[PDB]
């Protein structure tokens, strides 16, 4: 239950400056009732403690608040990336979002309510001491903890399916939201809707029991304090007859006796909330505590560089479906001022070495070799600083297009290089045809360019770095015949081509008769490797794809 | 600030009846101070068999009905302001699907699904958040009311003088209030945004190392809201203040009226503290009452998105059984309503007939992937008609007309169900036999069989555990499902292999279906029987 204390206390000093003043208003409260302003002075005052109280408290509570959501996320960012498919992106935004802001919500009301109650009530018990009869109150109300021990645990287990279901919808939500076209050219609205008011049912079945527990322990607070109340009373109206004290004496410890259930009814109430809200913070501090099982990251940053990348043995297997091996035996080196083609039937995995090379994953039985020393040994910045690549289906974020092209770089190049690598992919040449330049805006999943305009657009993100390992991944589909030229000098025209080292995967067969070394993978494994005359010359599977028509 | 209470018309069994338990509570309450005093005055006057007995009997039923209503209250009260909840949510959602594609690119994901999970709550906040003390602090004021009825005739000029101090700050507070209650929420939606553009691209971001960056973003925006959020709070506890403060105006006017006089100090000393008492309690009436109003008005954006109306032309009724196929454009030119007064397509005409294949060619930014989406009846023409046989495409039916014309994007986009729920993406009811002759029609029964469940394989997001020619095949066999007659397919030879694409070369061998198809590499739209070349959006 106390799991907040590792989150809260380095706020407490501002809470000391606050829970001073709770006793400053607390004897405030005990003290008695001791010239025509009498009653204004002293009011005004109270007002203003009404003013420092709950303008500090609050003025602490976002700082609670902006910092955990500042945490939480950082902890969903530190997992390896097969944590990122296995639970889906509504998912994330739900505990990322609305869990922590009810449990920000939720410890902001019911930690003011706790110390402003406790104080009082801790006060109320202090003034009324007839000994006995206190001690006997005190030990008659430790029994009524024996229901709300058995209640929430309850509560945990009915919240934490509300909150399951809450995330499930609106992972629904957003995934019929971020495909609208797709779902408009097969009008398949009504079944979003289906889907949507049937993860509603389930939110609708436990709210049903949320609301029949709450009023079960409402109906339980209300009876407990209440006999309670008649018990102290009827002991004391029978020890009356046994002298005991005067009337006087009893007036005001039966008063101060029902001020105290007063007081003791708030915390019992206050109880089963604590209990939901450490139901609600279940999901939130898994990923808090969990360990990423990927590597983290390294410390070399070596000054000087070489595109020099040795693959010996490796074999990978998807830790989704880990019976199988998608990657067998690979065995290959690729050298700067030299063209490698990677090319095989769709299934082989070829992006699979893409991800491999580029530090997602982790190789299950080889060692992949950069320079000589292994990949997660580099500093993650420099890592994929000297790494570039394009990838199957390129990506771009809601920026400008300067931002867009120089993304992820914290040196922040200036306006030349921005334009020399708009010009040097090809895409300033529509660049410079939108009205506001190279400062123009483009929405969500690039849904204002073209195929070719958003392959132009990442292929200059990838040049910008001058990395000296690129890789380029069917960065030529989308592209036609006058642009893919570009690309074509950028493989064997351009002067700095002696200073990377190109991986090239690609279908079209007219780019890959140059390059200096030619791979065939499938299944998994490599079934032959040479030139390209080589090749040609031996009877073999790339001779049987060139000579398919 | 109207239509809410349109919406809580299924909960009307349930309120007026919760309020029956809120009267039951206070019809025992109202009899609780009384006796209680009955038990305590025979202190001085004990009579232990008969009295105390009937006493403490009456005292624990009225207590004890007291307790019965107001858990009952409070179980009706916490299912209603859910059910309302979720009633605003379906419907919101079902509002938004509705509405066209030049609405989702003005606003974004992230705003739509933070205004779902997060204005929602605002709406059914509404409910009085401290209510206890709230009813015990009514029969308290109900009692003291009824106790200082006995200085009737000095009260008529009481009553009236305590309606307009501080009243004229009141109309500027509430709109000093409602615009922050908005702004916080435009601070937090496009802060929502930001948790999209990182893990939506994940892979991408992993890909060049901008954790750090996304992050810095993240707080940056947080910070916003926290400032927001303590502007409110500073504000509100100011405006409490200075109430305060200013309240006191009246009690020295009515200590002034008591005191010109000189009824006696034993009967004006001990009765200001009481109407004193309930001035607090009246402004916490007017408070909470102003604190509702402008909870139920902080969602103008979320009613405005409730009461849309859409750019799209009215719904056909035409379903005709036949269907020729000859698809007709007559000048048509189309520019993006996101971007006007720019045309993209300037004059096309050509028609495509029922039993031979068209081709399409043109460079990067030509439009060829606009005229595939127009279409499909997905935007409006600004100028010249699209004409399906002899009538406008507007005029059919929505689900006939994309059950008979069907494309393949450039990009396919799959969900999270299996693959047959995504083979099978928009029929209502089909048989496996359907789906099996689509899948070898695709050439995509060689990797059905080798993946785990056969073909209710669970497919993540986008096609994630697929590869490229995979989700291609998957794509071309959805397409292929619904035996259509009108079939554009744009890139559809993005990521297939050579033999692949060998082995699908003739999609017309059936002979009776209308085909159209886009590609950039011109030896492969060599067998159309016509060729379509267009230039800067105009046709050569
Ligand atoms: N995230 C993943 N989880 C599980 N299996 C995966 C995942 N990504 C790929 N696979 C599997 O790995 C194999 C090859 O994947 P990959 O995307 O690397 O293929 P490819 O040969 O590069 O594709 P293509 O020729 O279509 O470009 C397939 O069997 C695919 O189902
Ligand atoms: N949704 C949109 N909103 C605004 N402009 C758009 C939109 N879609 C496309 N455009 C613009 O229309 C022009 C061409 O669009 P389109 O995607 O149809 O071209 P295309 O020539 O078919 O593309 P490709 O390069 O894939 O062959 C470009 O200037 C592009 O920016
Ligand atoms: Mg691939
Ligand atoms: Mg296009």
């Amino acid at each position: 239950v106390r799991r907040l204390l590792g989150c809260l206390g380095s706020e407490t000093r501002r809470l000391s400056l606050f829970l001073v003043l709770v006793v400053l208003s607390s004897l405030g409260e005990m003290a008695i009732p001791f010239n025509l302003t009498l009653m204004s002075i002293l009011t005004i005052a109270s007002a203003v403690l009404e003013f420092v109280g709950d303008g500090i408290y609050n003025n602490t509570m976002g700082h609670v608040h902006s910092h955990l959501q500042g945490e939480v996320f950082g902890a969903v960012l530190r997992q390896e990336t097969e944590f990122f498919q296995q639970n889906q992106t509504g998912n994330i935004m739900s505990r990322v979002t609305e869990d922590t802001s009810t449990l920000s919500d939720s410890l902001s009301e019911n930690l003011s309510l706790f110390l402003w109650y406790l104080v009082r009530g801790l006060c109320l018990l202090g003034i009324m001491l007839s000994v006995s009869l206190t001690m006997v109150t005190l030990i008659t109300l430790p029994l009524l903890f024996l229901l709300p021990k058995k209640v929430g645990k309850w509560y945990q287990l009915l919240e934490v399916q509300v909150r399951e279901s809450l995330a499930k919808s609106s992972q629904v939500a957003i995934e019929a939201l971020s495909a609208m076209p797709t779902v408009r050219s097969f009008a398949n609205e009504e079944g979003e809707a289906q889907k949507f008011r049937e993860k509603l049912q389930e939110i609708k079945t436990l709210n049903q029991k949320e609301a029949v527990a709450y009023a079960v322990n409402s109906w339980t607070t209300s009876i407990s304090g209440m006999l309670l109340k008649v018990g102290i009373l009827y002991i004391g109206g029978q020890l009356v007859t046994s002298g005991a004290v005067s009337s006087g004496n009893l007036v005001t410890f039966v008063l101060y006796q029902m001020q105290f259930t007063q007081a003791v009814e708030v915390l019992l109430s206050i109880y089963p909330r604590v209990q939901k809200a450490v139901g609600s913070s279940e999901k939130i501090f898994e990923y808090l505590d969990r360990t990423p099982r990927c590597p983290p990251s390294g410390l070399l940053t070596p000054l000087h560089l070489e595109g020099l990348v040795q693959f010996q043995d490796v074999s990978f297997a998807y830790p989704n479906r880990p019976d199988v091996l998608v990657l067998q035996g690979l065995t290959f080196t690729l050298r700067p001022g030299e063209v490698t083609a990677l090319v095989g039937p769709n299934g082989s995995g070829k992006s699979t070495v893409a991800a491999l090379l580029q530090n997602l994953y982790q190789p299950t039985g080889g060692q992949l070799l950069l320079d000589g020393k292994p990949l997660p040994q580099y500093e993650h910045r420099y890592l994929h600083r000297q790494v570039a690549a394009v990838g199957q289906e390129p990506q771009v974020f809601g920026r400008s297009l300067q931002e867009n092209i120089a993304y992820g770089l914290t040196q922040k190049p200036t306006m030349e290089e921005i334009t020399a690598a708009a010009v040097k992919s090809g895409a300033h040449s529509f660049i410079s045809g939108l009205p506001q330049g190279y400062d123009t805006e483009v929405d969500e999943a690039g849904s204002q360019l073209s195929g070719g305009q958003r392959q132009a657009v990442a292929l200059a993100r990838a040049l910008i770095r001058k990395p000296c390992v690129l890789i380029l991944d069917d960065a030529t589909s989308a592209l036609d015949a006058n642009s893919q030229l570009q690309v074509e000098q950028l493989l064997y025209e351009s002067p700095e081509r002696y200073s990377r080292s190109v991986l090239l995967i690609t279908q079209h067969l007219s780019l890959v008769e140059q390059a200096d070394h030619i791979l065939f993978l499938e299944g998994g494994a490599i079934r032959e490797g040479g030139t390209h005359q080589q090749l040609m010359e031996k009877k073999g599977c790339y001779w049987a794809m060139v000579q398919a028509p | 600030m109207w239509r809410l209470l349109k919406l809580s018309r299924p909960d009307l069994p349930l309120l007026v009846a919760a309020f029956f338990f809120l009267v039951l509570a206070v019809l025992g309450e109202t009899l609780i101070p009384h006796y209680s005093g009955r038990v305590i005055d025979i202190l001085g006057g004990d009579f232990d068999p008969h009295a105390f007995a009937s006493a403490i009997f009456f005292m624990c039923l009225f207590s004890f009905g007291s307790s019965l209503s107001a858990g009952c209250r409070g179980g009706c009260f916490t299912y209603t302001m859910s059910r309302i909840n979720l009633r605003i949510r379906e419907q919101l959602f079902s509002s938004l699907l509705r509405q066209d594609l030049g609405f989702f690119q003005e606003t974004k994901t992230g705003e739509l699904n933070s205004r779902l999970s997060s204005d929602t709550t605002l709406m059914s906040n509404w409910l009085p958040l401290n209510a206890n003390v709230l009813l015990r602090s009514l029969v308290k004021v109900v009692g003291l009311y009824g106790f200082m009825l006995s200085i009737s005739p000095r009260l008529t000029l009481l009553s009236l003088l305590h309606m307009p101090f501080t009243i004229a700050a009141e109309k500027v507070y509430n709109t000093r209030h409602q615009e922050v209650l908005r702004e916080i929420q435009d601070a937090v939606a496009r802060a929502g945004q930001v948790v999209r553009e990182a893990v939506g691209g994940l892979q991408t971001v992993r890909s060049f190392g901008a954790e750090e960056h996304e992050v810095c973003r993240y707080k940056e925006a947080l910070e916003q809201c926290r400032q927001l959020y303590w502007r409110r709070d500073l504000e509100r506890a100011l405006y409490l203040l200075v109430r305060r403060v200013l309240h006191l105006g009246v009690q020295m006017l009515m200590l002034s009226c008591g005191l010109q006089q000189m009824l006696t100090q034993g009967s004006l000393l001990s009765f200001m503290i009481y109407q004193e008492s309930v001035g607090s309690y009246v402004q916490t009436l007017v408070y909470i009452y102003g604190d509702m109003l402008s909870n139920v008005g902080a969602a103008e954006k979320v009613f405005s998105y409730m009461d849309r109306q859409p750019n799209l032309p009215s719904p056909g009724t035409l379903a005709p059984t036949t269907l020729q196929g000859v698809v007709k454009f007559q000048d048509v030119s189309f520019a993006y309503p996101n971007r006007p007064d720019r045309p993209v397509l300037k004059g096309l005409t050509f028609t495509l007939r029922p039993g031979e294949v068209t081709a399409l060619v043109g460079p990067n930014g030509s439009g060829k992937s606009t005229v595939a989406a127009l279409l499909q009846n997905l935007y409006q023409p600004t100028g010249g008609q699209v004409l399906l046989d002899e009538k406008p495409i507007s005029q059919y039916e929505h689900c006939y007309l994309h059950s008979q014309v069907v494309s393949v994007g450039q990009e396919p986009v799959l969900f999270s169900g299996s693959v047959r729920n995504n083979i099978a993406y928009g029929l209502q009811s089909c048989e496996d036999d359907k789906v099996m002759a689509a899948a070898q029609a695709a050439h995509a029964d060689d990797f059905i069989q080798e993946m785990e469940h056969g073909i209710y394989t669970d497919v993540g997001e986008k096609g994630s555990q697929l590869a490229a020619g995979q989700k291609q095949r998957l794509a071309i066999a959805r397409a292929l499902v619904r035996d259509p007659r009108v079939l554009i397919l744009d890139q559809a030879t993005s990521a297939l292999d050579v033999q692949c694409e060998q082995a699908l070369q003739d999609w017309n061998s059936r002979g009776d279906r209308t085909v159209l198809v886009i590609a950039h590499r011109l030896q492969t739209v060599q067998r159309a029987h016509q060729i379509l070349v267009l230039q800067e959006g105009k046709l050569q």
